[PDB]
C-alpha cells in the first residue's frame, strides 16, 4: 500500500522583521530564533544576540527587510551564512530548503531569491510558500482567514484550498512597532529617561517614582544612534510584553483607572506603577480614530480589517472564513487581545454566520505558526514531487518558481 | 389576531425584495470531479497537523 | 412573481443542492450532527483496554508518524464518573 | 447494542490512494450553506 | 430440542384484560367459566392478603383440570412458589402422613432474603505499620495504625486500618502479592490466594494462583437468594457443624426424614417476621397443588381441616374426578368426589365440562403444532371423529406414531391412511374392554 | 475481544480536529517496556533488527528524475515511491487552433483569454474562486463573477465533448449561470442587511411560528 509522511532531510526558514526562525523539517518548534536586525561596520556583519549586544565603535544597526520583503541582499546573505555555519552546522548542498515569503511578495524578489539559493548556496532543491498558507496548515486548516499582527503590519489574509486570495488582502501599519512608538511617547510624556542596559555599570534600588541611582560605564566606545535606538527598543519591547493589556470592552478612562496597577522596573532601577495608560495605548489597534497625532480617521481597526477582508471575498467562501479565524503574530500576545477581537467580531459578523476563532494563544504557536506549517508541509510524502530541483532551475531558469510555487 | 394579514403582507414584501432567507435559491450542482493530487496533500496535511499537536 | 427575480426557475437536466434553513452548517470536525457533518474519524467515543486500566473516557484511534497507532483523549466533566462508573 | 448490530471503532489513517475513479471530491466550504446530496424529484418546479 | 410433555402446550389462561376468557389463547381452548374462575384465583394469590383459602377443580377425566392448575402456575411466573404433589405421596415409610402435608404446606411459602455487604479486595502491596512511638506512657514502640494497600484492576488505594487487625492478619498468613478479602462491619480478613501475575507457566499448587480480581477496590454487594420455609426448618433442625463427632456420625447412619416439631416452626416464623420488619426479607406466599386428592385418607382430610384454617397457610388447589365414591380410611362412608362434606364446605368448587367435537379438533391441531407435526384436513377430521368416539387423550396420542409411519413411507405429512393404520395397530380402553369379552 | 462503548444509556459524543479542549489529556502511545525490561528481556533478546539505510529514491511522479533521500529498510531499495499513486490530474480539455474556430469566441472572448482560462484551470484544478483571484483582469478586462468563466469553460467542454464522441448527450455540464448569479446576489443582499432588518425577519418568523402552532 502506502505509508504516512516522509522525512527527506529538509530545512525550513521563516525570516521576519523581528527574528529569524530556522530549523529542520519534522520538528514541532524552530531550532533557533535570533534577531533579524544585525550590526554592520564599514563590510563586516555581526549577527545574533551575543555578538550584536556588545557595544562597538561606528557599528550601524540595520534590517535586510522592508515591508516584509528583502531589500539588502548582502545582509540577507550574511544572515543565511551565519545560520548555515553556526546554527544548522551542515553543508548547504545536501539539504532541501523550504522558505516562507510574504503574501504580497513581488515576482522579481522571488526570482532573485531562487537565483541566490540555487547558484550561490548550491542547494539540491527549493520551495517557496506564503506565510498565511503555512499558518493555516499548522492548525490543520486549508481554508480560513489569517490575521497576522507582527512588528511592521497587521494583515488579514484569506486562504482557500491552500492558496492565498491576493485580492482579499487588507494591510494596516498598526502593529508592534506602532505600540513601541506609543510607549516612547508615553515615557517622554512621563519624563522617564530610558537608559538601556549597556550603559549601566551598576545600580541601586530606589522608591517608586524617585530618581534612579546608577553609575555609567566609563570604558564605553562611542556608538551610533541607530544601535542605541535599537537597544532602547529592546527595553520597550519587554515593557510591552509585561505591562500592556487590552481592554475587554471599549475603553472608558474611569473604569480603567479603577483597575489594579502593574509595577515595572527599568534597567537603571527606575520603577513606577502603571494605571490606565497601559490600556489606553493598545486601544489604538482597535479604535485608531482617538489616537493623538495620528494621520486622519481613514485607518482601520483590527476587527474592521478582518470584516473588510472577508467582505472583499466571494460570498460562497465567507462562511468558511468566519468559521476559521486564525490569529497569529507576536503582537497578538498582548493580554486580552484575542477576547476583545472575538467579542468585536461577534458584534459585527452576521448572525447567519457562525464565528470561530482557533485556540492558538501561546508564544510558540502565535509566533512560529508559519515555521510549523513549513515543517508539516515538508514532512508530507505527497509534497515531495512539488520541490523545485536544481535540474529544473538549470533547464528553465529562475522563472520556474512562478509556475511551481503559486 | 388582526395583524396576521399584516405579518403575511410584510413577509411578501421581503420575498419580493429577496430578503426572506427561508426562500433561498439552491446551489446548482457542477460536474463531479475525482480528487486530485492537491486534495490528497491537504488530507495528509490535516493528519500530520494533528500528529504534531 | 411571489419571490421576485429570485424565483427558482428550474432548467432541464440540472441537479441542485438544497440550502440549510433550520440550522447553520458547520465543518466535518469540531461539529457533531448537532451543527454539522459528523465524520466518524474525528469522533471520540468511550473506550476500554484489555490491560486492566479501566475506561479511559472518550477517545479516537489515530495513526501517527512511523506507523504507530495512538489513542487520542478528550476532556469531559463526567470523567470522574466514567472512572469508577 | 440492543440485539446485535455491532459497530467497529474507526481508525484515522493516511489518505490511502485511490483505485479506478469515482466522484470523490467534495467542497467542504459549500457544505456550510448547502446540503451534501442533491435534491431528489421532490423539486417543486417542473422546469 | 426440549422434550415434549402432555401439558407443554399450555402457556397461560388466555384471558382478556377484563378477565373474560378468549375462546382459544395461550394453548387452551374452551372451559371459559373455569378459566375465568382461575383468573380470579390468580388475582387472589397475587393479592397476598389471604391464607389457607382452598379451591377444588372437579369434573370428568380429560377435561383439562390438571392443565388449568398448570396454567395458574404460568400466569404467576417463577417468582411465586408452586408445589405440585399427588395424594398418594403422603404414604411415607419415614414420617407420618400429616407431616408430609405440613412439609408441602411450608414448601409453598417463599422468602427472598436481600442481605447486603460492603468489602475491600485486591492485591496487597504494603503490609506497612504506622508509628507514634508511645501510648502516652512508658513505651517501646507503638504503631497506632496499619497501612494496607490494595490494587485489583481499576486502581490502587491505601487503607489505614485499625491496629487490632494485625492478629487476624498473620492468622491468615498473608504476604505481599497475596489477594485477600475484608468485610467492613467486622473487619475480618480472609485470604483468597495470590495473583495470577506470579503464575502463567508456573502452576503446581493446590491453593490455585487465583486470578487478580476485576472491578473497583471497594465493592458493595447485594445478594438475593430465594428460599422456602421448609428449607429453613430442615436446615435449622440438624446439627450441621462438622466440629462435633455426632455430625460426622450422621454421615454413616442414615439421615432419614424426621417429624419436625411446632416449636421450630414457631421460632422460624418469629425470626422471619423479625427479618421482614428489619427489611432484610420479603415474603412470597405461593400455591400447593394436590392432584388425585381422593387418594388421601380420612385422617389427612381431617388434618387439612385444621391446616387450611391457619393464618400461615398457602393457597391450596385440589383436583378430583371421582363421583359419589367411598372415602378412603372409612368402611362404608360415601361422599361426593371421594372427599368428606366437611372439607368440601371449606373449598370453592370450579367445574370443568366435557368438550365438543370442534374443541377436540382444535386441541388436536394445537398438539400437532406443538409436536412439530403436519396433518392434513381430512386426517384431522378423522382423528376428531376418533376422539369423539373414544377419548380426546387417546386421539392425541395417535399423532406421533402416525407421523413416524409417514416418515417411514417417505411422506412429510399425516394423511388419513396413516391414522387409519395406527388406529388398528393400537387400541383404546373401551375397544380393548369389548374385546376382553371375546378373549375372556 | 476488545471493547469500545457508544451507549444509549448516557448518549453523548464529542468531535474535534486537533483536540477538543486545552484540558484534554495527552494521547496514549504504544510501548513494549511498560512492565519493565526484565519482563521482556528474552522476547527482545531472541530477535535482531532488520537494517535500515539512508538511501536515494526516484519517481514521486516527477518529470526531472531528481533523486531525494529518505530512511527505508535496506531490502526495499528499488521499490517505486508509494506516493506517486496520488498524482491524479484533472481532465481539462485541450484543443487546437482549428478546433477553436467552432469554439467561436462569441465576439466577447478571445483565443488568448480562453487559453489563459484553461491554463489557470489546469494549474488550480478548477477551483474557480482561486482562478478568479489569479485571473489577469488588467490584461483581459474585469471578467469577474466566476459564473462568466464557469459557463465559458463548461460550454467549451460541452462543444468539445459533442465533437469528439460519435454520439451522446450530456445533462449536468449544462451550466445555468443566471441561476447562480441570482443565488449569489440574494446571498449578498442578505449579507449586507443591517441588524434591524435581521431582527425584523426574526420577529416575523417567530410570529409565523407562534400563530401556526
Amino acid at each position: 500500500g502506502v505509508y504516512g509522511g516522509d522525512e527527506v532531510g529538509a530545512l525550513v526558514f521563516d525570516i521576519g522583521s523581528y527574528t529569524v526562525r530556522a530549523g529542520y523539517a519534522g520538528e514541532d518548534c524552530p531550532k533557533v530564533d535570533f534577531p533579524t536586525a544585525i550590526g554592520m561596520v564599514v563590510p563586516t556583519y555581526y549577527i545574533d544576540t551575543n555578538a550584536l549586544r556588545v557595544p562597538r565603535e561606528n557599528m550601524e544597526a540595520i534590517s535586510p527587510l522592508k515591508n516584509g520583503m528583502v531589500e539588502d541582499w548582502d545582509s540577507f546573505q550574511a544572515i543565511l551564512d551565519h545560520t548555515y555555519k553556526m546554527h544548522v552546522k551542515s553543508e548547504a548542498s545536501l539539504h532541501p530548503v523550504l522558505m516562507s515569503e510574504a503574501p504580497w511578495n513581488t515576482r522579481a524578489k522571488r526570482e532573485k531569491l531562487t537565483e541566490l539559493m540555487f547558484e550561490h548556496y548550491n542547494i539540491p532543491a527549493f520551495f517557496l510558500c506564503k506565510t498565511a498558507v503555512l499558518t493555516a496548515f499548522a492548525n490543520g486548516r486549508s481554508t480560513g482567514l489569517i490575521l497576522d499582527s507582527g512588528a511592521t503590519h497587521t494583515t488579514a489574509i484569506p486562504v482557500h484550498d491552500g492558496y492565498v486570495l491576493q485580492q482579499g488582502i487588507v494591510k494596516s501599519p498598526l502593529a508592534g512597532d506602532f505600540i513601541t512608538m506609543q510607549c516612547r511617547e508615553l515615557f517622554q510624556e512621563m519624563n522617564i529617561e530610558l537608559v538601556p542596559p549597556y550603559m549601566i555599570a551598576s545600580k541601586e534600588a530606589v522608591r517608586e517614582g524617585s530618581p534612579a541611582n546608577w553609575k555609567r560605564k566609563e570604558k564605553l566606545p562611542q556608538v551610533t544612534r541607530s544601535w542605541h535606538n535599537y537597544m532602547c527598543n529592546c527595553v520597550i519591547q519587554d515593557f510591552q510584553a509585561s505591562v500592556l493589556q487590552v481592554s475587554d470592552s471599549t475603553y472608558d478612562e474611569q473604569v480603567a483607572a479603577q483597575m489594579p496597577t502593574v509595577h515595572y522596573e527599568f534597567p537603571n532601577g527606575y520603577n513606577c506603577d502603571f494605571g490606565a495608560e497601559r490600556l489606553k495605548i493598545p486601544e489604538g489597534l482597535f479604535d485608531p480614530s482617538n489616537v493623538k497625532g495620528l494621520s486622519g480617521n481613514t485607518m482601520l481597526g483590527v476587527s474592521h480589517v478582518v470584516t473588510t477582508s472577508v467582505g472583499m471575498c466571494d460570498i460562497d467562501i465567507r462562511p468558511g472564513l468566519y468559521g476559521s479565524v486564525i490569529v497569529a503574530g507576536g503582537n497578538t500576545l498582548i493580554q486580552s487581545f484575542t477576547d476583545r477581537l472575538n467579542r468585536e467580531l461577534s458584534q459585527k459578523t452576521p448572525p447567519s454566520m457562525r464565528l470561530k476563532l482557533i485556540a492558538n494563544n501561546t508564544t510558540v504557536e502565535r509566533r512560529f505558526s508559519s515555521w510549523i506549517g513549513g515543517s508539516i508541509l515538508a514532512s508530507l510524502g505527497t509534497f515531495q514531487q512539488m520541490w523545485i530541483s536544481k535540474q529544473e532551475y538549470e533547464e528553465g531558469g529562475k522563472q520556474c518558481v512562478e509556475r511551481k510555487c503559486p | 389576531i388582526t395583524l396576521e394579514n399584516q405579518v403575511h403582507q410584510r413577509i411578501a414584501e421581503l420575498r419580493k425584495a429577496g430578503l426572506w432567507s427561508q426562500r433561498r435559491l439552491p446551489k446548482l450542482q457542477e460536474a463531479p470531479r475525482p480528487k486530485s493530487h492537491w486534495d490528497y496533500l491537504l488530507e495528509e496535511m490535516q493528519w500530520m497537523a494533528t500528529d504534531f499537536a | 412573481d411571489p419571490d421576485g427575480p429570485f424565483a427558482f426557475r428550474r432548467k432541464a437536466g440540472c441537479q441542485y443542492y438544497a440550502p440549510h434553513l433550520d440550522q447553520t452548517g458547520n465543518w466535518p470536525w469540531t461539529s457533531p450532527k448537532d451543527g454539522g457533518l459528523g465524520d466518524v474519524r474525528y469522533r471520540y467515543c468511550l473506550t476500554t483496554l484489555t490491560v486492566p486500566q479501566r475506561c479511559i473516557g472518550f477517545a479516537r484511534r489515530r495513526v501517527g508518524r512511523g506507523g504507530r497507532v495512538l489513542l487520542d483523549r478528550a476532556h469531559s466533566d463526567y470523567d470522574s464518573v466514567f472512572h469508577h462508573l | 447494542d440492543v440485539d446485535g448490530q455491532t459497530e467497529v471503532m474507526p481508525l484515522w489513517t493516511p489518505p490511502t490512494p485511490p483505485q479506478d475513479d469515482s466522484d470523490i471530491y467534495l467542497d467542504s466550504v459549500m457544505c456550510l450553506m448547502y446540503e451534501a446530496t442533491p435534491i431528489p424529484e421532490a423539486k417543486l418546479p417542473p422546469v | 430440542t426440549q422434550r415434549i410433555a402432555s401439558h407443554s402446550h399450555v402457556k397461560g389462561l388466555g384471558l382478556d384484560e377484563s378477565g373474560l376468557a378468549k375462546q382459544a389463547a395461550s394453548g387452551l381452548v374452551g372451559q371459559e367459566n373455569a378459566r375465568e374462575a382461575c383468573g380470579v384465583i390468580v388475582e387472589l394469590i397475587k393479592s397476598k392478603k389471604m391464607a389457607g383459602r382452598a379451591v377444588l377443580l372437579a369434573g370428568p377425566p380429560g377435561t383439562g383440570k390438571t392443565a388449568l392448575a398448570l396454567a395458574i402456575a404460568q400466569e404467576l411466573g417463577s417468582k411465586v412458589p408452586f408445589c405440585p404433589m399427588v395424594g398418594s405421596e403422603v404414604y411415607s415409610t419415614e414420617i407420618k402422613k400429616t407431616e408430609v402435608l405440613m412439609e408441602n404446606f411450608r414448601r409453598a411459602i417463599g422468602l427472598r432474603i436481600k442481605e447486603t455487604k460492603e468489602v475491600y479486595e485486591g492485591e496487597v502491596t504494603e503490609l506497612t505499620p504506622c508509628e507514634t512511638e508511645n501510648p502516652m506512657g512508658g513505651y517501646g514502640k507503638t504503631i497506632s495504625h496499619v497501612i494496607i494497600g490494595l490494587k485489583t484492576a481499576k486502581g490502587t488505594k491505601q487503607l489505614k486500618l485499625d491496629p487490632s487487625i494485625f492478629e487476624s492478619l498473620q492468622k491468615e498468613r498473608v504476604e505481599a502479592g497475596d489477594v485477600i478479602y475484608i468485610e467492613a462491619n467486622s473487619g475480618a480478613v480472609k485470604r483468597q490466594g495470590r495473583c495470577d501475575t506470579y503464575a502463567t507457566e508456573f502452576d503446581l499448587e493446590a491453593e490455585e494462583y487465583v486470578p487478580l480480581p476485576k472491578g473497583d477496590v471497594h465493592k458493595k454487594k447485594e445478594i438475593i437468594q430465594d428460599v422456602t420455609l421448609h428449607d429453613l426448618d430442615v436446615a435449622n433442625a440438624r446439627p450441621q457443624g462438622g466440629q462435633d463427632i455426632l455430625s460426622m456420625m450422621g454421615q454413616l447412619m442414615k439421615p432419614k426424614k424426621t417429624e419436625i416439631t411446632d416449636k421450630l416452626r414457631g421460632e422460624i416464623n418469629k425470626v422471619v417476621n423479625k427479618y421482614i420488619d428489619q427489611g432484610i426479607a420479603e415474603l412470597v406466599p405461593g400455591v400447593l397443588f394436590v392432584d388425585e386428592v381422593h387418594m388421601l385418607d380420612i385422617e389427612c382430610f381431617t388434618y387439612l381441616h385444621r391446616a387450611l384454617e391457619s393464618s400461615i397457610a398457602p393457597i391450596v388447589i385440589f383436583a378430583s374426578n371421582r363421583g359419589n365414591c367411598v372415602i378412603r380410611g372409612t368402611e362404608d362412608i360415601t361422599s361426593p368426589h371421594g372427599i368428606p362434606l366437611d372439607l368440601l364446605d371449606r373449598v370453592m368448587i370450579i367445574r370443568t365440562m366435557l368438550y365438543t367435537p370442534q374443541e377436540m379438533k382444535q386441541i388436536i391441531k394445537i398438539r400437532a403444532q406443538t409436536e412439530g407435526i403436519n396433518i392434513s384436513e381430512e386426517a384431522l377430521n378423522h382423528l376428531g371423529e376418533i376422539g369423539t368416539k373414544t377419548t380426546l387423550r387417546y386421539s392425541v396420542q395417535l399423532l406421533t406414531p402416525a407421523n413416524l409411519l409417514a416418515k417411514i413411507n417417505g411422506k412429510d405429512s399425516i394423511e388419513k391412511e396413516h391414522v387409519e393404520e395406527i388406529s388398528e395397530l393400537f387400541y383404546d380402553a373401551k375397544s380393548s374392554a369389548k374385546i376382553l369379552a371375546d378373549q375372556q | 475481544t476488545l471493547t469500545f462503548k457508544r451507549p444509549e444509556g448516557m448518549h453523548r459524543e464529542v468531535y474535534a480536529l486537533l483536540y477538543s479542549d486545552k484540558k484534554d489529556a495527552p494521547p496514549l502511545l504504544p510501548s513494549d517496556t511498560g512492565q519493565g525490561y526484565r519482563t521482556v528481556k528474552a522476547k527482545l533478546g531472541s530477535k535482531k533488527v532488520r537494517p535500515w539505510k539512508w538511501m536515494p529514491f526516484t519517481n514521486p511522479a516527477r518529470k526531472d528524475g531528481a533523486m531525494f533521500f529518505h530512511w527505508r529498510r535496506a531490502a526495499e531499495e528499488g521499490k517505486d515511491y508509494p506516493f506517486a499513486r496520488f498524482n491524479k490530474t484533472v481532465q481539462v480539455p485541450v484543443y487546437s487552433e482549428q478546433e477553436y474556430q467552432l469554439y467561436l469566441h462569441d465576439d466577447a472572448w478571445t483565443k488568448a483569454e480562453t487559453d489563459h482560462l484553461f491554463d489557470l484551470s489546469r494549474r488550480f484544478d478548477l477551483r474557480f474562486v482561486v482562478i478568479h483571484d489569479r485571473y489577469d483582469h488588467q490584461q483581459f478586462k474585469k471578467r469577474s463573477v466566476e459564473d462568466l468563466k464557469e459557463r465559458y469553460y463548461h460550454i467549451c467542454a460541452k462543444l468539445a465533448n459533442v465533437r469528439a464522441v460519435p454520439g451522446t448527450d450530456l445533462k449536468i455540464p449544462v451550466f445555468d449561470a443566471g441561476h447562480e448569479r441570482r443565488r449569489k446576489e440574494q446571498l449578498e443582499r442578505l449579507y449586507n442587511r443591517t441588524p434591524e432588518q435581521v431582527a425584523e425577519e426574526e420577529y416575523l418568523l417567530q410570529e409565523l411560528r407562534k400563530i401556526e402552532a
